[PDB]
């Protein structure tokens, strides 16, 4: 059948906040289901608490609701909705939880809304690992060895049962949150423990050890006719042990041989058809046995994933906007082939001429303690894709696009370190992020092949691949640039190697590499995706370079082109927000008439969406591969502001190599990032500055630190010192010197300058102080304590150093409040992360507008102004990662360590605050027993605190110290003993879940390394607590509001701007 | 160094590697969109006089192993492909890509841009080419021999791979945990086929084991009343090379066929034949069909199938007579892809149930065969 006409309104489930493991893929998928469905002349209602997705764009759907995804505030817009319909199947875990909480709740019933895409028992038929096994056992399809369990001692008797090692794995759980490898018993009872009280469903499935088996993933989809397709297959380079989304992983699968691959084929149908998918897709992962080609089944997501998203990106086929058509009655012979013109149906097997390869990204060295080994549980906080006519150039491409400083395989240990082959060995048993260089390294040391097998259990088949690479790199060494003839460097080229990376080993500049290949009229080739081969022909523009004979670039000399520069893969602090800037300029630009031209490599991303621009080159994001395409583009303007640090380090070369870069130039930039010129210019425009100093030697820093003042913010990583001893200190662990703002508050103005004026796009309150990095803070906007006095100040210096910058599209700057004097942090003359939070609150696309000026058109030409102000307060929560990473002590500082961010709308702050926490996953309560142990400084304060407490209704507790103060005020709280003290202690406590709330702040290194069981103790209880009073008076405030009362929608919101 | 040169007819040059045998091959060039199952399709009789061109650009990544061996030896003429892997890496493998090339005495030549090739094709439409392996290729010649060839259509392939004497054939299929299985006995299997062998693949042999028939190889110029004499519970039409038209012989037997009772099921080029006996023309399509994703419509139940495709020519659909009814249809491209006759058991697909390899979801067209034959045991 064709469209369902019982359904006219429906309402999709968002993923929420970025998190390990549920990242941007999400936005993608969402983006693509309100699309499709909005395309099909339906009612879109969809929820996101995540305001940084192109997904809850005004413009995307009907009501869009920027709420906290939390059963009750859905109930509340359903209510308010009545949808005919939800889909839960395109927002992740979050999406499928909630859609089946609020069948449990009996709120689907309520309202009569029908869950469209899988059926709440399809899902739990998935999600269930118990159901799950059942299963398969049903249709015959082998799984490992296992035993479910839902207390530790159930737990203890299935792994007495598998022996060890033993993988478990939650019910109702993704990305392998909860889960791990148990080597002993001990690692045993920890990963239970936590994986028992994360799953939704209390439930872990233990299974016996296939470390080291092969491991696939094949994408499928099945309509309501019954007709079923295998859009990608996948093969991991990390075998099982290592999580999918933690592993290197290439499309198509390349060891199967054609009767394996049937067979798997087979079993992936039956595993859909079993669990009850019909209409839409599901990934179904498995294990091979190399040895004897033994098939396994490990699991299905019945949804959208990760996978999906690559598996979008890798063959042209968008999964999610066909799943979506297919969840309201179409049939995938109905649908046509978006890429190749629509001549051909969306029921076929996509065939593929090309190699696609993903790499993790990782940010371990922002989680100092943590445990850096890859595991079940992902820790990847992002991925990057390439696309090459060879594997190997698809690997090396990859690699020099990952945006870790690499241009291939670089060396990790030297040739010389006799200790070097222990390391590496280490480096290969155990994997970490950087095995795949560590690998090179072992065949550089005499490692052979089958050596390097046997400690990694990856392929051959690749293994083999890598060696050869480098005893290329040898050659190459060995003859020197002068070698380097134009066969042999086309050879190279071939070979995936970067200019980069020949440069090193030659001894020579990146540019001499890339001069010589001028002069060889060696330069590459852009295939195109095309679903199929090349069987049909594609009016679509998605391309990738190879070193091959035709291209099928054929750039227009018709129009005008702007291009925009992606990020590459997301990492901390260069996440969604840059791409959702990036997304932007193209739309902007696009319809304004230009010919936009999108450079990136991040699949999980909607800029790498054919659909989101006129041309996309899935390319790395580098000088090399970006000087290529403006080669054959010869654009009119190049925007490099938009995709964060990545595009921006970039500046200065493309401009140099003669690229015609638009908006704020490079040197300005500079002038800005360089803490030198920035003075300088802050001194000229006699501004407030904290002083400074530049120390070279120990023992002038302590002579300078004299003259600075304490407490210092020593910037290279950023601490914070005290006193002269605490410099020394940290000088032997461990040159800017800054004075620490000590009580200040934090303050973000985003704005745009067109060169004629200023365009204030929303100055932002941090909640947390100075010295709590801006991305790890909540913020207001409005500002919720500044003055308005206060705010004009800042608001005055912007423009001044809008124009003093020559700034040229968007800009951000950051203040320091103290004893009403404000202070310059920096200066950012690009987009900045808070951009999107500003524009959903405001309801002005800056990044929109800001394209637009950089591209030619002022602001009073764009009719675009006068601030906005908006009647209503919006509030920005972060959500941190160290449920991910237990050994970290989970504390804020100056530097960022956030993933995700929500929005809380309310007309009180208040409602604001208590929307944004719920959203961002606190676990807050209303009533209960808090515990008090705050630092010095704070111990005035937190006598109100202590006081609103109690108002609420709470009990309180306190350690000694606190307990003095509170106690030499009027308020008695009961007295609670550290840890060294005895008993109980606060850890005893809090694990026998007395408190609800935890108000704990520290000063000094060693308070901090001392206090750290409190953090712990309060993450792993899931208590929620606050490290910084500012906080907790926040939070305070927020319990006299109701989440849950009342709801709004984006458009609502925007309509009540004046 | 080891150099190898394709050259179309067109005068279009593709520069490369040679991997197989040393030497020069000639033929109509073709494009299969196959990501797995290389080895099957090289050694599909099929694929006889014509030169593969591979678009996955790595091919041998397993190697290759006799159970994948979809006949006595490799049909095809050259192999052209963009990459050949370091190795072959899959517990079945018994021998690496090339020296199974060069065993089986195959011009083969790698490293070229097979994207532009097929591009080529499908633009253009086939062409005949040459590959020319040795130290020094010969554009000149290359060009020579291909611009000779004289060609695919009115070619009797069919004629030239048959088998010289009839033969039976009872073993089953592959199975993972125990390889491939003794040939049945005789008594074991219920019913008795006569399959015509224009070069018939191996696995449409087995899968008709599978299902309980006992086989009768007969060489594709074996008449009618042959046949007839043999009292077959069914006639099967085997695949295979060249153009189906001039088969004179096979149309001529199959006429005789369709005035009895006993059924008939044939698979492409069988398809072809069954057509063509029935009054229906066949064409010569721009560059065929070859690959495993191809969907096809059942016209009757509205459900589609993921298939394999290896066929030049077509049934005109147009041309089809009243007596012959439309059964499937190529979701890429409408054309014809099965038909059954309305008066008679006898019935034929385009693509290839028996699959080896590709997707298995056009094998149920093997149990309608095995329907009309229990039903005519019956009478
Ligand atoms: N029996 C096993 N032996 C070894 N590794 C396993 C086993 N089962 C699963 N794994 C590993 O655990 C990872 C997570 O398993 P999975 O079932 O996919 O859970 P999740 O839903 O969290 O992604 C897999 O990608 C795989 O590499
Ligand atoms: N001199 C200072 N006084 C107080 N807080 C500061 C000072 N310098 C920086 N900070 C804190 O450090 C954070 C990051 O410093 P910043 O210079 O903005 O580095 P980044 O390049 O990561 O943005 C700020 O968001 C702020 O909370
Ligand atoms: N790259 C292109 O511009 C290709 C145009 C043409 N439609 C093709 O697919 O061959
Ligand atoms: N695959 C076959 O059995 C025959 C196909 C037929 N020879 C053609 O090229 O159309
Ligand atoms: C992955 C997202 N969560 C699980 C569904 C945990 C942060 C939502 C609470
Ligand atoms: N905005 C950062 C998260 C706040 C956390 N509850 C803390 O106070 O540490
Ligand atoms: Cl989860
Ligand atoms: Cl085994
Ligand atoms: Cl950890
Ligand atoms: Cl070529
Ligand atoms: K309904
Ligand atoms: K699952
Ligand atoms: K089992
Ligand atoms: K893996
Ligand atoms: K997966
Ligand atoms: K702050
Ligand atoms: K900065
Ligand atoms: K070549
Ligand atoms: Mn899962
Ligand atoms: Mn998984
Ligand atoms: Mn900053």
């Amino acid at each position: 059948m064709p469209k369902r006409t019982d359904i006219k309104s429906i309402l999709i489930l968002g993923a929420g906040p970025i998190v390990i493991g549920q990242a941007c893929e999400f936005d993608y998928s969402g983006a693509q289901a309100c699309k499709a469905l909005r395309e099909e002349g339906y009612r879109v209602i969809l929820v996101n608490s995540n305001p940084a997705t192109i997904m809850t764009d005004p413009e995307m759907a009907d009501a869009t609701y920027i709420e906290p995804i939390h059963w009750e505030v859905v109930r509340k817009i359903i209510e308010k909705e009545r949808p005919d319909a939800v889909l839960p199947t395109m927002g992740g875990q979050t999406a499928l939880n909630c859609a089946l909480e609020l069948e449990r709740q009996g709120v689907l019933e309520e309202f009569g809304v029908t869950m469209i895409g899988a059926t709440a028992d399809a899902i739990d038929k998935a999600e269930d690992r118990r159901r799950f096994d059942v299963a398969m056992k049903k249709i015959g399809l082998e799984t490992a060895r296992s035993g479910i369990a839902h207390t530790m001692e159930e737990a203890l008797a299935v792994a007495a049962d598998v022996g060890f090692p033993c993988i478990i794995r939650p019910s109702f759980t993704m990305g392998g949150s909860g889960g791990g490898i148990a080597y002993n018993r001990e690692e045993f009872e920890e990963i239970c423990a936590r994986g028992l009280d994360l799953s939704p469903t209390k439930e872990l499935l233990i299974d016996e050890s296939l470390i080291g088996w092969k491991e696939y993933e094949m994408e499928v989809v099945r309509d309501k006719n019954d007709n079923c397709i295998i859009v990608c297959s996948i093969e991991n380079f990390d075998a099982m042990g290592i999580h999918t989304g933690d592993s290197i992983t290439v499309a198509p699968a390349q060891t199967l041989t054609d009767k394996e691959y049937q067979i798997m084929r087979n079993a992936s149908m039956a595993v859909l058809r079993e669990i009850g998918v019909e209409t839409g897709g599901s990934n179904v992962q498995f294990a091979v046995n190399p040895k004897n080609g033994r098939l396994i089944v490990i699991e299905m997501n019945p949804r959208v994933s990760r996978s999906s998203a690559l598996a979008s990106k890798a063959t042209g086929f968008p999964i999610a906007k066909v799943a979506a058509k297919l969840a309201v009655g179409y049939t995938l012979d109905e649908l046509m082939n978006d890429i190749t013109g629509g001549r051909t149906p969306a029921s076929f097997e996509p065939s593929i001429d090309y190699v696609v390869t993903k790499i993790p990204r990782f940010n371990f060295e922002k989680f100092a303690g943590a445990n850096d080994r890859l595991t079940t549980q992902m820790k990847s906080v992002g991925e990057v894709m390439a696309i090459g006519r060879t594997q190997q150039e698809s690997l090396q491409k990859a690699l020099r696009g990952l945006e870790v400083g690499a241009t291939g395989f670089d060396p990790k240990v030297s040739l010389d370190d006799p200790e070097a082959l222990t390391k590496i060995r280490r480096e290969l048993k155990d994997a970490g992020a950087d095995r795949i260089w560590y690998i090179a390294d072992a065949f550089r040391a005499g490692l052979s092949v089958d050596g390097v097998f046997n400690l990694t259990n990856i392929d051959r088949w690749f293994l083999v691949q890598i060696e050869e690479l480098v005893r290329l790199e040898e050659k190459v060494a060995e003859v020197g640039i002068t070698g380097l003839n134009a066969d042999f460097l086309r050879q190279l080229k071939r070979k995936g190697f970067a200019d980069a990376r020949l440069a090193k080993l030659a001894g020579v500049r990146e540019a001499e590499i890339r001069k010589l290949r001028d002069q060889y009229d060696l330069h590459p080739v852009y295939k195109r995706v095309d679903t199929c081969a090349a069987e049909f022909a594609t009016d679509t523009a998605y391309m990738y370079s190879t070193y091959e004979e035709e291209c099928e670039a054929n750039p227009s000399t018709d129009r005008e082109k702007i291009m925009v520069l992606g990020g590459g893969p997301n990492r901390i602090g260069q996440g969604i927000e840059f791409d959702y800037c990036c997304v932007h300029a193209s739309l902007a630009l696009r319809e304004d008439g230009y010919e936009t031209i999108m450079v990136n490599c991040n699949p999980e991303t909607v800029s790498t969406d054919y659909d989101t621009s006129d041309r996309l080159y899935f390319e790395p994001v580098t000088l090399e591969d970006v000087l290529e395409i403006v080669r054959i583009e010869k654009p009119k303007g190049v925007i490099v502001q938009y995709g964060g640090q990545t595009p921006l380090k970039l500046a200065r070369a493309l401009e140099a190599a003669g690229v015609p870069v638009i908006g704020t130039s490079p040197d300005a930039i500079d002038r800005a990032e360089d803490r030198e010129r920035f003075q300088h210019a802050v001194e000229r425009l006699k501004l407030k500055q904290p002083a400074n100093a530049t120390v070279t030697a120990i023992e002038m820093a302590v002579e300078k630190a004299k003259e600075i003042g304490y407490p210092l913010v020593v910037r290279p990583a950023m601490e914070i010192v005290y006193d002269e001893a605490d410099l020394r200190r940290y000088f032997q662990t461990a040159v800017l010197l800054d004075h620490f703002l000590d009580d200040a508050v934090e303050v973000d103005v985003d704005a745009i300058c067109d060169g004629e004026m200023v365009l204030i796009g929303g100055i932002m309150e941090h909640i947390e102080q100075a010295g709590v990095h801006s991305g790890d803070s909540a913020c207001s906007l409005p500002a919720y304590t500044l003055s308005q006095e206060i705010q004009d100040v800042m608001r005055q210096q912007v423009q001044k150093l809008a124009f003093e910058l020559q700034v040229r599209g968007l800009m951000n700057v950051q203040f320091a409040v103290k004893n009403n004097e404000v202070y310059l942090i920096e200066v950012n003359p690009r987009a900045a992360r808070t951009v999107p939070f500003v524009s959903k609150a405001t309801g002005v696309p800056l990044a929109k507008v800001a394209a637009r000026v950089m591209a030619g058109k002022s602001l009073a030409e764009q009719g675009v102004t006068k601030e906005v102000i908006p009647p209503y307060y919006s509030v920005k929560e972060v959500v941190l990662p160290f449920n991910k990473f237990p050994g970290v002590d989970p504390l804020l500082g100056p530097e960022m360590r956030s993933t995700g961010e929500v929005m809380g709308v309310g007309r009180t702050f208040a409602e604001a605050f208590a929307k944004a926490q719920l959203g961002s996953n606190s676990t807050m309560k209303k009533h209960g027993r808090a515990l008090l142990s705050v630092r010095e400084g704070d111990k005035e304060r937190v006598v109100d605190l202590a006081a609103k407490l109690l108002k609420q209704g709470f009990e309180l507790d306190a350690t000694h110290g606190t307990a003095i103060v509170l106690g030499e005020a009027g308020i008695n709280p009961r007295l609670v003993n550290k840890v060294h003290e005895g008993r109980p202690h606060i850890q005893d406590r809090i694990k026998n879940g007395e408190y609800t709330y935890i108000i704990n702040t520290t000063s000094g290194r060693r308070a901090i390394e001392d206090s750290r069981v409190i953090r712990r103790s309060a993450l792993q209880y899931k208590v929620h607590y606050d490290t910084t009073l500012n906080g907790g008076f926040a939070t305070a405030m927020a319990l006299n509001a109701d989440a849950t009362e009342k709801v709004i929608s984006v458009q609502e919101m925007h309509a009540q701007i004046k | 160094i080891k150099s190898a040169l394709l050259v179309l007819e067109d005068g279009t040059q593709f520069h490369g590697r040679a991997i197989g045998a040393t030497g020069s091959a000639v033929g109509e060039v073709v494009f299969n969109t196959s990501m797995t199952g290389y080895q099957e399709i090289l050694t599909d009789p099929s694929y006889s006089r014509q030169i593969v061109t591979l678009t996955y650009p790595h091919i041998g990544n397993v190697g290759t192993n006799d159970a994948d061996e979809e006949s006595s030896q490799v049909h095809a003429q050259g192999l052209v492909i963009r990459d050949l892997p370091l190795i072959a890496s899959n517990f079945r493998n018994t021998e690496d890509l090339s020296s199974y090339l060069k065993r089986h005495n195959i011009v083969a030549i790698a490293d070229i841009d097979t994207r532009k090739l097929t591009r080529l094709l499908r633009e253009k439409g086939a062409q005949n080419g040459c590959i020319i392996a040795g130290d020094n290729p010969d554009a000149a010649l290359a060009l020579e021999k291909a611009r000779a060839f004289p060609g695919l259509n009115g070619m009797d392939l069919a004629k030239e791979v048959t088998t010289a004497e009839a033969y039976s054939w009872t073993q089953g299929s592959w199975t993972l945990t125990g390889g491939l299985p003794e040939a049945k006995k005789e008594d074991e299997l219920p019913f008795h086929v006569v399959a015509y062998d224009f070069g018939a693949k191996r696995n449409i042999l087995r899968m008709l084991v599978d299902r309980g028939c006992r086989l009768t190889i007969v060489p594709a110029q074996t008449s009618a009343e042959d046949v007839l004499k043999m009292n077959p519970d069914g006639i099967f039409l085997s695949n295979g090379p060249g153009d189906p038209a001039p088969c004179d012989y096979a149309i001529t037997a199959i006429q005789k066929f369709l005035e009895t009772d006993i059924p008939v099921f044939g698979i492409s080029l069988g398809h072809q034949l069954l057509a063509l006996a029935s009054g229906a023309k066949t064409v010569k399509m721009k560059f065929g069909h070859h690959g495993g994703n191809h969907p096809v419509k059942d016209v009757e139940k509205n459900v589609v199938m993921i298939t394999a495709q290896n066929h030049g020519f077509a049934v005109d659909e147009a041309t089809l007579p009243a007596n012959l009814r439309v059964t499937h249809k190529s979701l890429f491209d409408g054309t014809l892809q099965g038909i059954h006759r309305t008066d008679k058991p006898a019935f034929s697909f385009q693509g290839h149930p028996e699959a080896s390899p590709g997707p298995h979801d056009a094998a149920p067209l093997f149990d309608h065969f095995i329907e009309l034959i229990e039903q005519y045991r019956k009478t």
